[PDB]
């Protein structure tokens, strides 16, 4: 979900953009600003949360030795989703 | 390799040599470049047993330095290590 | 039986290779004869030389001193030799077996700091 | 401990602590020190008013030989008061051994050059006069070697900075290469590594 | 396990030495030839 | 030289500057395939040095 | 004689690269002739031999 | 592991440019008999210690 | 155990002797080497149709560096700075902030690849394969600021090469 | 308290030895500005020479003074041979580098450091 200042600068994923007054836009006049469209924080959040039956599950980012470290997620919480800190897949116990 | 036999045989009198025998240039004979994925072995403290650390710890073996002479009869001169044994003159090629 | 070259590059062939080490071996016990009596050097050269020339002497061939004396040619022997008695000249003039000039300050050798 | 484990080496500890014992006794005006590490290699700790009767001894003496300098070497450590820690590396290719002889210095007091004994240190001293500012006297050329011709200072000395004191740009104005006093785009950025574990008990220091 | 090694019997043998290999007529033919083709030149 | 470069690049992914032969070992195994195109590069070397 | 299948090879290059108008383009642009099996074909116009 | 292989050593004669260019060309020679050897004699097992 | 290059006597007999001369009055040492010339005149070349040949590289290959992101979108970085602590030549700058779900995800990611010296070893510190050194080699700039990379470029890199590095990782990775 | 001399037994012959390398220095000036074609005057390199002796003029031991005439007479050297090229002499003649803020109220003005 890229999106545009007043000035028509893009505007990054990490939120950066420069201000109207500030001299370092002249970088970009002539040229581009390259940002990138795919916005992580976005295509995260389009997975679909993954209900299992267990109490704990693992979660190793899919692929076995080409994601992260395995890691174990407590799903006991049921107002909040189990997600993993590594690939931001999370989890619900299905009951 | 796709030289006629004319080129090959004034090539290979050219230079006194069998060229075609040892082409540096390469062709089917070399690997694939797509190959089946391997099973690498481990090594010998892939153990599940008889594996403390503490018997097979390499740096914590190094000791300082043994301080032979500090500041704080008729014994044998000795060397650093006995001699240089001399060198055989080599049985394949010496050019002798 | 006169070895051609002594395969090393400004390294020539010495023909009577025997008179050359008695000579010397004789000279360095001569020099070495001027430092005193509780001194290692005298005692531990002494030894060695004593050695040397009891072998040049025990030996007629050249090869097989060669292989005896374990000092590569004998040529090499020969400027080990000379190389020897330009030491204990040198040791005269430095005299080292004296005691130790200056300890070294409390902590100079202490590795790691 | 068979097979990760570094293979030690008893003989030649015997032989070099012999060796050692030799050396020691045969030059006890300058030894001040006899050390073998357990990878075995031998060090002569030696006072600076000898490094020629030391090295032409093991140049000459009929059990050295030690006809090579492999490597000189100098080291600061400003922890001393004899911030320079001199080290000659030699190789004695009748008795296939080497040796190391060290010995040391501060700022201001002259070491011997070792250039009528190993022509080899010709330019390794010199190196050490232009990287850590050790005067070696009745050197026959000594000048510096491998920094810049107006280079102020001593860079491999550890009170001397990473980066120098001055950076170097063509000016046009001037038309020339200047040097103005360094200013990075980006500092160098300072790593505290160290554990505050202890790594190797057997090399603990006593406390105070 | 799968690994990086050589074949069964081993690899095959491989040359090393040095192989000028001695081309060409003899002195005493080669002067020959030469005074040869001065003659026939010559006559 | 190029095919010898060519091994440090299969070996180690740069053709010069490897970072490879490191304390401890070495970083990677060997590729599958590579010891023989070593062989069939050192069975042909012999003539590229008779003909230096 | 094994020169006419040189200059038959050769002739079989003009050929194959569609006439004399493929070959001198292919020329000009590559300065290479030689003709392959085609492997494939990008979204771009990129043709892989 | 140059103790477990088998290579000669050349040696100069004269000091010169010459011998020891031709040093050099006898030591490409004796580096391709040690590739075959190593190429011959490579074992099977890890590439880094296991000292982990 | 050693062998003595130059230690031959050349035969004193007329033939060896007239050989000799002939090999100096009649030149045939030379007309040997130039028959070797000639012999490399009648070889095909080994030179490569760059640009439209392209020479051999392995799936190991260090190029170009890129950021790579999970089978989800996600991007694999989580900010953990192991690159930039082995980076022997401090070309990585990092920082980071926890982002609007919590996640841990860097600010800035910057390789400076004028001082990068292309060794990779922070694609083999990396823990989740995010910065990995890819199979492009052909990005020269006409300035020097275009090689100092932000975040920006690195994952449009591994946005635009993640075809490639996905396939080398996989026929490289039970090497690692 | 007791230390083994360079040169110098005393700073009376470490005085004789600054005194002719100032010599030493003062004959070669005109051939430096010669040489190197600089355009500096004679008069302004010979004022560099004495800036760069006055500089050291606080230092009262022995060696320290005998090793600021080993480093003087190397630098000679350097110049004298053709070593340094115009561009290391020229860099004692501080050109491109703007004149720092002296006083204490323009330092203030400029930024954090004294
Ligand atoms: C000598 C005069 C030239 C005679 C032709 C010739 O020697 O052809 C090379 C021909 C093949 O040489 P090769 O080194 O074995 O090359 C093998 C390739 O596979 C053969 O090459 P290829 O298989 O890749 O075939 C493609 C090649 C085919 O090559 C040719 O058509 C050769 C060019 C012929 C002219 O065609 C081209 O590449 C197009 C080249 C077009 C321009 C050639 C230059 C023209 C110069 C005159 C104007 O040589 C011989 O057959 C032996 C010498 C013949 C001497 C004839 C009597 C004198
Ligand atoms: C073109 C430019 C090139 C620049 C040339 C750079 C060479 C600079 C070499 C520096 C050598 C020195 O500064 S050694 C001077 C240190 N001397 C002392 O600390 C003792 C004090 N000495 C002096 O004041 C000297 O003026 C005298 C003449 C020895 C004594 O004067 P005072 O008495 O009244
Ligand atoms: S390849 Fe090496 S130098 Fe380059 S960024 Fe990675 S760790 Fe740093
Ligand atoms: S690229 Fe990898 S090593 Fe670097 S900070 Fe991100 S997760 Fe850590
Ligand atoms: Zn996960």
């Amino acid at each position: 979900g890229v999106r545009t200042s007043p000035t028509g600068e893009k505007v990054t994923h990490t939120g950066q953009v420069y201000d109207d007054e500030d001299y370092r836009r002249v970088r970009f006049v002539g040229r581009q600003k390259e940002v990138n469209e795919n916005f992580a924080i976005d295509l995260i959040a389009e997975q679909p949360v993954s209900q299992v039956g267990s109490r704990v599950i693992s979660c190793d980012g899919g692929g076995g030795a080409l994601g992260h470290p395995r890691v174990y997620i407590n799903l006991d919480k049921e107002t909040k989703t189990g997600t993993c800190g590594y690939c931001g897949l999370q989890f619900r116990q299905q009951h | 390799a796709s030289a006629t036999r004319l080129i090959q045989g004034l090539r290979n009198w050219a230079s006194g040599r069998d060229l075609q025998a040892k082409l540096q240039l390469r062709y089917q004979e070399i690997s694939k470049r797509t190959q089946p994925p391997p099973k690498l072995p481990v090594g010998p403290s892939h153990r599940l047993s008889n594996n403390y650390y503490c018997a097979r710890d390499g740096r914590r073996e190094a000791m300082p330095p043994s301080i032979v002479m500090s500041s704080q009869s008729e014994k044998k001169a000795v060397s650093p290590a006995p001699p240089i044994k001399r060198w055989e003159l080599s049985q394949d090629e010496p050019y002798l | 039986l006169l070895k051609k070259t002594t395969g090393l590059v400004g390294l020539a062939v010495c023909e009577t290779p025997h008179e050359r080490l008695k000579i010397l071996y004789t000279k360095i016990l001569d020099v070495l004869g001027h430092i005193p009596k509780n001194a290692a050097y005298r005692k531990y050269t002494e030894q060695i030389t004593n050695e040397k020339l009891s072998i040049v002497k025990a030996e007629p061939d050249v090869k097989k001193l060669e292989e005896q004396l374990q000092g590569g040619q004998i040529e090499e022997v020969i400027l080990q030799a000379e190389n020897e008695l330009s030491l204990a000249r040198k040791m005269i003039q430095w005299k080292p077996w004296e005691p130790l000039v200056e300890e070294p300050p409390a902590s100079q050798w202490k590795w790691p700091i | 401990t068979r097979p990760t484990v570094r293979p030690r080496n008893d003989v030649a500890h015997k032989q070099l602590s012999a060796f050692g014992e030799y050396v020691a006794e045969i030059l006890p005006k300058y030894v001040q020190q006899v050390q073998v590490s357990c990878f075995s290699e031998l060090e002569i700790c030696i006072h600076p008013d000898g490094v020629i009767p030391v090295l032409t001894f093991l140049r000459d003496h009929s059990n050295a030989q030690f006809k090579s300098l492999a490597d000189l070497t100098a080291v600061d450590i400003p922890t001393r008061q004899n911030r320079f820690e001199i080290v000659y590396n030699l190789l004695s290719l009748r008795f296939n051994s080497r040796i190391r002889v060290k010995t040391y210095t501060d700022e201001l007091t002259p070491v011997e050059s070792s250039v009528s004994v190993y022509k080899a240190a010709n330019w390794y001293e010199r190196e050490i006069w232009d990287m850590f500012g050790v005067f070696f006297a009745n050197h026959p050329d000594l000048r510096r070697i491998l920094t810049d011709y107006g280079f102020e200072g001593h860079p491999f000395r550890k009170d001397f900075p990473l980066s120098g004191y001055v950076e170097l740009r063509y000016d046009d104005e001037v038309k020339r290469v200047v040097a103005e006093p360094v200013e990075l785009a980006q500092e160098f950025r300072k790593f505290d590594l160290n554990s505050p574990w202890e790594a190797f008990p057997a090399y603990r220091q006593p406390p105070e | 396990v799968k690994q990086d090694m050589p074949p069964v019997g081993g690899y095959g043998p491989i040359d090393y030495k040095r192989n000028l290999p001695r081309r060409g007529l003899s002195g005493y033919s080669m002067f020959a030839v030469g005074i040869g083709a001065l003659l026939f030149g010559y006559w | 030289r190029e095919k010898m470069f060519e091994f440090y690049e299969r070996v180690s992914g740069a053709r010069m500057h490897a970072a490879y032969v490191r304390p401890g070992g070495v970083h990677q195994d060997l590729p599958l395939g590579l010891m023989d195109d070593i062989y069939e590069f050192s069975k042909n070397f012999s003539l590229r040095i008779d003909e230096l | 004689m094994e020169l006419l299948q040189v200059l038959k090879r050769g002739l079989q290059q003009v050929s194959g690269h569609g006439g004399l108008r493929g070959y001198l383009r292919v020329l000009f642009r590559a300065n290479d002739v030689r003709v392959g099996t085609l492997v494939g074909e990008d979204k771009y116009g990129n043709k892989y031999y | 592991v140059y103790d477990q292989v088998e290579f000669d050593v050349p040696i100069g004669s004269r000091g010169d440019c010459y011998d020891r260019y031709l040093c050099r060309v006898e030591e490409m020679r004796q580096s391709i008999r040690i590739i075959s050897q190593c190429l011959n004699k490579m074992p099977p097992g890890e590439i880094k210690v296991d000292d982990a | 155990t050693y062998k003595y290059v130059n230690l031959r006597e050349p035969s004193m007999d007329m033939k060896s002797v007239t050989d000799r001369a002939a090999q100096t009055l009649l030149w045939t040492e030379l007309i040997r080497g130039l028959g070797m010339t000639l012999s490399y005149l009648f070889r095909e070349p080994a030179t490569i149709n760059y640009p439209f040949e392209k020479g051999p590289l392995s799936p190991r290959f260090r190029g170009e560096h890129a950021l790579r992101r999970y089978p989800s979108g996600e991007e694999r970085c989580i900010a953990c700075k192991l690159c930039e602590a082995v980076c022997p030549a401090q070309a990585i700058t990092i920082e980071a902030e926890p982002r609007a779900d919590g996640s841990r995800r860097t600010t800035r990611y910057d390789i400076d690849m004028t001082k990068c010296i292309y060794c990779g070893f922070c694609q083999e510190a990396c823990p989740v394969d995010a910065i990995v050194e890819g199979p492009n080699f052909e990005f020269s700039t006409e300035t020097h600021e275009e090689l100092l990379y932000n975040k920006e470029k690195l994952l449009n890199n591994g946005d635009k090469w993640e075809a490639e590095i996905a396939a080398n990782i996989q026929a490289d990775y039970l090497y690692r | 308290t007791s230390v083994k001399p360079i040169f110098s037994r005393d700073m009376n012959e470490a005085k004789r030895r600054v005194r002719e390398l100032y010599r030493a220095w003062y004959r070669e000036v005109p051939n430096t500005v010669h040489l190197f074609q600089l355009d500096i005057s004679v008069k302004q390199g010979r004022d560099k020479v004495r800036e760069m002796f006055k500089k050291n003029a606080h230092v009262t031991d022995p060696r320290v003074v005998d090793l600021l005439v080993i480093k003087g007479k190397m630098e000679l050297e350097e110049t004298i041979n053709v070593w340094k090229q115009r561009t290391h002499v020229m860099r004692f003649f501080h050109e491109t580098e703007a004149p720092r803020p002296k006083d204490f109220l323009s330092k203030f003005y400029v930024g954090h450091d004294p």
